[PDB]
């Protein structure tokens, strides 16, 4: 039963040409509604009269209007129909760019992405397809390494989804998406690829994502220095007294400055361990 | 007055309080005044004005009512606590801050507690590679196991070599920070 | 009675009178003048005395009807009570056998969040349990969720009387009328109740139900209930670019701009947006699906492009829709803007075809050329277009419609050189014929530079170089222009040679040469002729001479930025220009103090008198555009009392009748004369009045040139930026530094703030402040700055002028 009501209908071998009550001529392939054009006004099928190489419409007027049927698309979507996707896709090089893309997902509808993916002009249509297969490498190219973030945030679930570590890794990183990037990223235990997704984090206040990018596998890669950059200071001089190459003593005391500068008299900083804060000879380890 | 002597004595108004504070640089009295002002921006503010006075058992407290467990994960080891640390993990778990929850796993020498919190957000492919990196390989194929399997795959960052890290050599921890006042 | 507000006393006679139309009238009047908001307590006892048991209804349904809107402020009849005058013998109004004094009691009684009629309002739903009618059994869910809400929350109002105490929100689902009151806090077993109604609709009762409980797995089930929801159900599976194609959306649509041609304009917008999905470059902006109404097969009968023709418009529908259309013909089709306003400019400019597209209105017709040409400098393809077009647009062959074609076709020439070889001859045609300017910079000009290509020009130029018209500008731009390109390439009886001679005496020299030039005096005072005169090192030839000048163009010229370029379609230009975009002793100390963002203006009221000034009463007033968020409220200022008062202070209101002034302040007292005294509270200033708006350069710049602003200032401590003093200056006089008027350099560099508001004086108020500071071995006056200031009648001018020195006020009591 199809969709688009059949106000007047002809056939055109077993193919069913109709207008519809829409405006629309549409043929029926397959038990499923193609529109092959639009009418623009209401429009009765005279006949299809093969001299004219046409078929012959009539409005109110007892006169001539003519559509050449489409025999192209047609042809590209009775076979997609049949099943003979291939054979639509002979037809493909005569499907024009967005009317490729449209056939492609006819052959789509029916089924097989892949032989859709190839006619499709539309680098969308096939970035998509390419998920569908699930032809990672496929949509990694569609998407291009430089850019199309939403394409590779859309690839890089899909990479996590298949458990493709790798794949995801490399999307993200295309994505950019730091604070994403980073949770896959820094379950290194060796932070090999986290830093420089992170990089950023340090001194725009994302603080977090920055400090477990360089603390990892006991190092202190650029710990300490998320937390200089930041001014969150107190948290360097706090660091460094934790690993203790004893840099506490000049840590705190650029801290301790940074405290008299910032309207603080009674807990001013400036000294060794009088005015509150403790600079490194207070500290141990 | 920045070094208060007028303001010691008027100190009335809750926000005249809370003021006080932070010219004195002591915010003892601020969280009270924070707390009369009956507002979370008070406590955050005087919490970070804390940090600078250096003690982190202060900052903990109101960044814990202000709600932001994951700064005070990542806060953590660089104080150097690790119970107080496993503290703001939890609960930072069921607000699935992945900035917050996360933290606290790297930051002890093992990592199983991202493990579990990735698995109730159902990230099973970044609870497996946090594990089996530490060797955890077992909690790391639970994950596997659970949902879609597949833990071969070695991506741009390690899936299984060694994380370890050696917690907090300190003995005396950042919350425990010293301090005479003047 | 339409708003009476004295008139109590002879509503109290009428009240009763032993004729029930009075007594009537009389309560009717009370609640006109209620409603109004008027004088009414006086009456009570007279107004409840002889409707108070009665089945007779329309009494009581007008004492019904006084009880929702004031019953719990009179109280002479009524006084408090249980059971109160309001309900007592209203309990036989409930229980009467006419529905309609049941049905009304039970409806204002339960319809009270009252305290003092709790219980009598929960047993009224007695009135309304057997339903005669749709409103009786709507009139009953309804009054038990007010029952509810009036402080049942828990058992007094949730199960049932004898059928509903919260329980006709269940019933009225399964009823043959639904209505469900229900829409929060109320019974489960309803809402799942509602559920099964979506079925077994009522359809107001439907609008009811689905306040409450939305979404459906069907397509519908009926009515426009369920409809309305639906669209808006729709857009939830299928959000993705926009609608597109507007589902049910279209209905309440058209009526949102009933006003009559924005409709069509907007409809238009949206039929070009669905068309097609096209690239998206620099108006080429149609969104929505790419496939859906296609764009362009050979096979379509009678095709796509039927329509989008209509969006090429000159006007060809009716103006709003004309601005609308010659976007959207941009938008469907195009490269980028280029190719189809080219198509579109081809129409509207100025030709010998049609003359329903020529006029003999200079600027229009020169605009129009700017605008054809303007798409070559754009985009290359264009340039073969445009040069064919212009010389049609010449062939018009009055004085000035040649004039308008030569002067853009020149410019055209500058950015493409010798490219335009071939137009030279076309262009020198009409040139004799000539009363303007016009013809004779522009025919000049081609001729000029385009010498090489042709050899015609002494007896081209000659004609028109002893002929008359009008010579100003001609001069300028023959001056550059006569001699160009290739040494002796040339000759009629006057090589390139007798035209760098003649180039020379018609920019200021002399010379028999083309029978004498028409003048030689040079246009505006700059200019001059001496530049060009030095020039032409190697005579008209291409090298470093007037030639150079000629072929080439000055700075960057590309796209439709502007240079040599003007931005679309002529017309459609002038409606975007014209879019601003706009966005008894008393004594009274006091300062004004903040504490937790709370602003008061302090005061002390002081008594330094022995004697008896009771009768003390203090009140802040409201002046204008100041006014009290509340006065203060002590009755302090007694025999040799101090005390604090604070009053709150707002700087935003509506004006009042009393004066102006600075803040006005009111103590009161003991005294029969001047029982009423103003003192004053420190100063506040006239400028509070005005209201701050802001402006952007074309606000600004419209408003420069609508009204004067040449009345100028230097104010002191303007020394510093826009950004410091001056903004928080300006801020108190409520006005705001915006946009620039600035030309910045190394020579150049005043600051330059445009100002605007808004006054609430009948005025707006803008101003320019200029900073001189130096930026110049001589300054004006160095660091200061001269504010440039106006007001719509520069009334609030001078206040800019002033508020933007200094201002500072303090005290420390």
């Amino acid at each position: 039963e199809i969709q688009e009501i059949v106000k007047t209908g002809l056939w055109v071998g077993d193919c069913f040409i109709y207008t519809s009550s829409v405006n629309r001529l549409n043929y029926y392939v397959g038990g499923e509604i193609v529109t092959i054009a639009h009418l623009d006004r209401t429009m009765y099928l005279l006949g299809y009269i093969p001299k004219d190489n046409r078929l012959y419409l009539g409005d109110k007027e007892l006169n001539i209007v003519s559509y050449s049927l489409l025999v192209s698309v047609l042809e590209y979507q009775t076979a997609v129909m049949r099943r003979d996707f291939s054979m639509a896709d002979k037809v493909l090089p005569t499907i024009p760019k967005e009317q490729r893309t449209r056939v492609a997902h006819f052959l789509e509808k029916q089924g097989f992405k892949q032989q859709a993916l190839t006619v499709s002009t539309d680098p969308e249509h096939r970035f998509e397809l390419a998920l569908q297969l699930g032809e990672l490498k496929i949509a990694y190219q569609l998407a291009v390494e430089a850019e199309s973030e939403q394409k590779w945030k859309q690839l890089a679930e899909l990479a996590i989804s298949k458990c493709q570590f790798s794949l995801a890794q490399e999307c993200l990183h295309h994505a950019q998406d730091y604070g994403g990037l980073l949770l896959l990223a820094t379950a290194s235990g060796n932070a090999s690829m986290v830093n420089k997704l992170a990089e950023g984090a340090e001194r725009d206040g994302k603080n977090n994502v920055a400090f477990m990018s360089y603390f990892l596998q006991g190092k202190l890669d650029a710990c300490l220095e998320l937390l200089i950059r930041t001014g969150r200071l107190p948290e360097a001089a706090f660091l460094a007294r934790t690993y203790l190459p004893s840099q506490v003593s000049r840590v705190v005391k650029l801290w301790r400055e940074n405290l008299s500068k910032v309207n603080q008299k009674a807990a001013e900083s400036l000294a060794d361990p009088t005015e509150y804060e403790n600079l490194f000879p207070g500290l141990k380890e | 007055k920045g070094y208060p002597e007028v303001a010691l004595h008027f100190v009335k108004d809750e926000k005249t309080r809370f003021s006080l504070a932070l010219e004195c640089g002591n915010i003892e009295i601020a969280l009270e005044a924070a707390k009369a002002l009956d507002d979370k921006n008070c406590w955050e503010k005087l919490g970070e004005v804390a940090l600078l006075q250096g003690n982190h058992q202060i900052v903990e407290m109101c960044y814990q009512r202000t709600k932001n467990f994951d700064k005070l994960s990542f806060l953590y080891l660089i104080t150097g606590n690790l119970e107080k640390l496993r503290k703001m993990m939890k609960i930072a778990e069921i607000r699935k801050d992945m900035s917050g929850h996360y933290q606290n796993a790297l930051y002890l020498g093992d990592v199983s507690e991202r493990v579990r919190i990735l698995k109730n957000c159902g990230q099973k492919s970044l609870a497996y590679l946090s594990a089996a990196t530490h060797g955890l390989d077992e909690e790391a194929e639970s994950l596997k196991e659970t949902f879609d399997p597949e833990k071969e795959t070695i991506p741009d960052i390690d899936p299984n070599a060694k994380l370890l890290q050696p917690p907090a050599p300190i003995m005396p921890l950042d919350t425990n920070w010293p301090l005479l006042t003047v | 009675m339409d708003s009476e507000p004295p008139s109590e006393i002879s509503l109290k006679n009428d009240l009763e009178k032993g004729d029930v139309k009075s007594k009537t009238e009389a309560l009717k009047k009370v609640i006109i003048m209620i409603l109004n908001g008027e004088k009414l307590p006086g009456l009570l006892m007279t107004i409840i005395r002889f409707v108070l048991p009665l089945q007779d209804h329309t009494i009581k349904k007008l004492l019904l009807v006084f009880w929702e809107i004031v019953p719990k402020t009179t109280p002479d009849g009524r006084l408090l009570h249980e059971m109160i005058l309001v309900c007592d013998a209203y309990r036989k109004d409930l229980q009467h056998p006419n529905e309609f004094i049941r049905g009304s009691t039970l409806r204002f009684l339960c319809k009270l969040k009252e305290a003092e009629l709790l219980e009598p309002l929960m047993p009224a739903i007695r009135a309304c349990l057997e339903h005669r009618h749709s409103y009786v059994r709507r009139n009953a869910v309804l009054a038990i969720y007010t029952i509810y809400r009036n402080f049942e929350h828990l058992i007094p109002d949730a199960p049932e009387l004898i059928h509903d105490f919260l329980v006709n929100e269940k019933d009225a689902s399964c009823k043959r009328n639904a209505f469900m009151m229900l829409i929060h806090a109320d019974q489960d077993r309803a809402l799942d109740y509602l559920s099964t109604c979506i079925d077994q609709v009522q359809t107001f009762g439907d609008i009811l139900q689905l306040v409450i409980v939305e979404l459906i797995y069907k397509v519908c089930h009926a009515n426009p209930s369920e409809r309305a929801r639906f669209i808006r159900c729709i857009y939830n599976l299928l959000q993705s670019s926009s609608p597109a194609v507007k589902y049910e959306a279209a209905g309440t649509l058209v009526t949102l701009s009933s006003a009559p041609t924005a409709i069509k304009a907007a409809a238009q917008c949206y039929i070009d947006l669905i068309i097609k999905e096209s690239d998206n470059n620099v108006k080429l902006i149609v969104l929505d699906r790419l496939v859906e109404l296609k764009e362009h097969p050979a096979h379509e009968r009678v095709l796509q492009d039927l329509v989008m023709d209509i969006l090429r418009v000159l006007s060809t529908p009716d103006l709003e829709v004309r601005k609308k259309t010659l976007q959207l013909a941009l938008d469907l089709v195009s490269s980028r803007n280029v190719e189809e306003l080219v198509i579109v400019l081809k129409k509207e400019v100025i030709k010998t075809n049609n003359v329903s597209e020529h006029e003999d209105t200079d600027k229009y017709r020169q605009l129009l050329v700017r605008t054809l040409h303007s798409c070559s400098v754009r985009f290359p393809d264009m340039a073969a277009n445009v040069i064919p077009v212009l010389m049609e647009f010449l062939s018009d062959s009055n004085e000035a419609a040649a004039a308008d074609v030569l002067e853009f076709v020149r410019e055209a020439i500058q950015r493409f050189d010798n490219l335009r070889m071939l137009i030279v001859e076309k262009m020198l045609e009409v040139f004799h014929a000539i009363k303007s300017v016009k013809i004779y910079r522009g025919a000049l000009w081609i001729l000029g530079e385009y010498c090489s290509t042709k050899e015609d020009i002494q007896s081209v130029m000659t004609e028109v170089r002893r002929s008359l018209g009008e010579i100003p500008i001609v001069e300028s731009e023959i001056k550059k222009e006569a001699g160009e390109l290739k040494p002796e390439e040339e000759i009629t009886v006057g090589p390139v040679q007798k035209l760098v001679t003649e180039m020379g005496t018609y920019a200021t020299q002399s010379a028999l040469s083309s029978s004498r030039p028409t003048k030689k005096e040079e246009d505006r005072p700059p200019l001059r002729g001496f530049l060009l005169d030095g020039d032409f090192f190697v005579a008209a030839s291409l090298a470093t001479t007037l030639t150079k000048i000629a072929l080439r163009y000055v700075a960057l010229v590309q796209e439709k930025k502007k240079q040599n370029s003007f931005v679309a379609e002529a017309m459609l230009l002038m409606a975007t220009i014209l879019h601003l975009g706009k966005s008894d002793p008393v004594y009274a100390e006091a300062y004004v103090h903040v504490n937790q963002y709370d602003i008061v203006l302090d005061v002390l009221v002081v008594n330094q008198t022995s004697d008896t000034l009771q009768n003390c009463t203090l009140e802040l007033a409201t002046l204008g555009d100041l006014k009290l968020v509340e006065k203060p409220s002590p009755l302090t200022l007694a025999p040799h009392d101090f005390a604090n008062i604070k009053a709150n202070v707002k700087v935003a209101s509506t004006e009042n009748g009393i004066i102006f002034g600075n803040i006005v302040y009111d103590v009161s007292g003991a005294a029969s004369d001047r029982n009423c005294v103003v003192l004053s509270d420190i100063h506040i200033d006239i400028m509070d009045y005005i209201q701050p708006a802001t402006c952007t350069d074309a606000e600004f710049r419209q408003m420069w040139a609508e009204f004067e602003w040449e009345n100028k200032v230097t104010v002191n401590t303007n020394m510093t930026d826009l950004n410091d003093y001056l903004q928080h200056i300006l801020k108190s006089t409520n006005m705001k530094c915006l946009t620039p008027e600035k030309a910045l350099s190394g020579y150049c560099g005043f600051m330059a703030a445009n100002l605007y508001a808004r006054s609430i004086f009948g005025e707006d108020a803008l101003a320019n402040v200029s900073i001189e500071k130096p930026v110049h071995q001589g300054p004006d006056a160095a660091v200061t700055g001269h504010i440039r200031i106006r007001a719509k009648s520069q009334g609030m001018a001078l206040s800019l002028g002033d508020k933007i020195n200094l201002s500072q006020k303090k005290t420390s009591l």
